């Protein structure tokens, strides 16, 4: 799986998910990357992309659950990117990259690593794999 | 608040990765962040930024995506995507593709030039082709190391 | 609370309906949701019961699932369902089903005995066999009625 | 499409759609129907199956906003399934049938008609198709 989420200097989000899917699936098999709301989101507030276990990903509609905790509970991206990895998953191993329409950016994983890089205009720029 | 741009290929990587290959997945990370960014600074609208990053992630064969995607239990390669555009949450979606190089370019096409959000296997195989997309065989998104893991993976 | 339960055959009713029609699906949303009752009152579990109640929209004509489907441009059936249990939040899916006669059980199999939430087309159809679900020609799943609609909803396509 | 919602005697709830998709579709059209979060939804809290324009259903994530909306807003289930069809759907039209695991029904629908029979333990039935 791999994605990219932007937001614009207009503000606009967007989002975009692509995998081969699970090593060894059998043929037919669809996992949570084209899932709109489970792998992948975008709406007037976020951009979100979704990686990890399809199973906890699809059931908790992932990349819709942090644009509703912005929505609905009012947090700003990070809280609600930590508030998603942190009380959202359980069971499940996931992470996901996240943009706000207010220029913010933002990964959380709760397994134990997972390939990403960020940036804003401002000059943050960062590439990472592991904690 | 300006532009800002995340990319991913993956969760879950094995602690035993080695340096190189962290080396290689950083350089990939890195040319396709940049692609994103100087398109940015170019004013470029958002959903064109993920599909042309995407594309290049896709392109790659690296991570789990377009070339070098994992292996189905017969060793051959399934792909899917979706792609969401935040300002009309305007949306496409592409499963059980085989021979379409680019499935987010697919998925892209969905969005815009279907009436409908998700189009999978033979139906989405045939709109690739009324779309006019890049088309190859199956076994041009196989790579070796994937034959050895798909191995592995069946002990 | 005790039980409650709703069952649907669909939205988008022209107000046109004729009042045969609308007694028909009056009927059959009565008898689907008196077997829903049934069930429940029998201590049933929620998820065998939205299962069951599927199960016989599905097999009856009148709605657009199972027998009775909406068809494809080619004139045949492509059908598809989701079942969810709510308590773990379980999920089963199938898409592109072509001879299964009730796909609401196969969403239920992939949510019980499958590693996936979702299996579809092909793979699907290879999975209702190697679970010993019932299975028929296509042409079973098309009726009359839906071939008369096809023909005008082309048509109008212009 | 058809569905069903049921929250039993022990307060677990469950649903399920099925369908034959959209008339004079091309092979291998998936619309809301099998998408967890769109056309089907149960969680601890509700049962929701959803119907009408595949199209506005899964930009919606329309039967995970029924969960959303009741756990982030704390809107009880008429309410909420009030707030999903008149604030999530924009030019789209559907509908939805919703339990709670309080054992109440709902149903809700932008449209001129919708097809539904709903009914709880202590006696309350009914059949309907228009408002
Ligand atoms: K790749
Ligand atoms: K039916
Ligand atoms: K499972
Ligand atoms: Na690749
Ligand atoms: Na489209
Ligand atoms: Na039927
Ligand atoms: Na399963």
């Amino acid at each position: 799986t791999v994605g990219c989420v932007v937001v614009d200097r207009e503000g606009r989000c967007a989002a975009a998910t692509s995998t081969g899917g699970l090593m060894n699936k059998m043929t037919g098999r669809i996992g949570d990357s084209p899932l709109i709301g489970a792998g992948t989101y975008a709406c007037d507030v976020c951009g979100v992309s979704c990686t990890g276990e399809g199973e906890a990903i699809i059931r908790g509609t992932l990349a819709r659950e942090v644009a509703a905790v912005m929505e609905y509970k009012g947090l700003k991206l990070h809280q609600a990117v930590d508030f998603v990895i942190k009380h959202r998953l359980d069971e499940g191993k996931a992470g996901l990259i996240a943009v706000s329409n207010t220029g913010e950016v933002a990964c959380g994983f709760n397994c134990n690593g997972m390939f990403r890089a960020c940036a804003t205009e401002d000059g943050f720029m960062e590439v990472a794999i592991w904690d | 608040g300006g532009w800002a741009i995340a990319v991913h290929g993956g969760a879950g990587v094995d602690p035993t990765l080695p340096l190189e290959r962290q080396e290689e997945a950083k350089q990939l990370l890195t040319r396709c962040l940049n692609l994103g960014i100087s398109a940015l600074n170019s004013n470029v609208p958002a959903i064109d930024v993920v599909e042309l990053v995407v594309r290049e992630l896709e392109t790659d064969p690296l991570f789990n995506s377009g070339r070098g995607s994992a292996l189905t239990e017969k060793g051959t390669v399934e792909m899917e995507a979706s792609i969401m555009d935040g300002p009309k949450r305007r949306c496409g979606a592409v499963s059980g593709l085989t021979t379409v190089k680019n499935p987010i370019s697919l998925a892209r096409l969905v969005m815009d030039k279907s009436p409908h959000s998700y189009i999978a296997f033979s139906g989405a195989e045939d709109f690739a082709r009324q779309q006019g997309v890049e088309v190859v065989d199956n076994e041009y998104f196989v790579t070796p190391d994937n034959v050895g893991m798909l191995k592995l993976a069946k002990e």
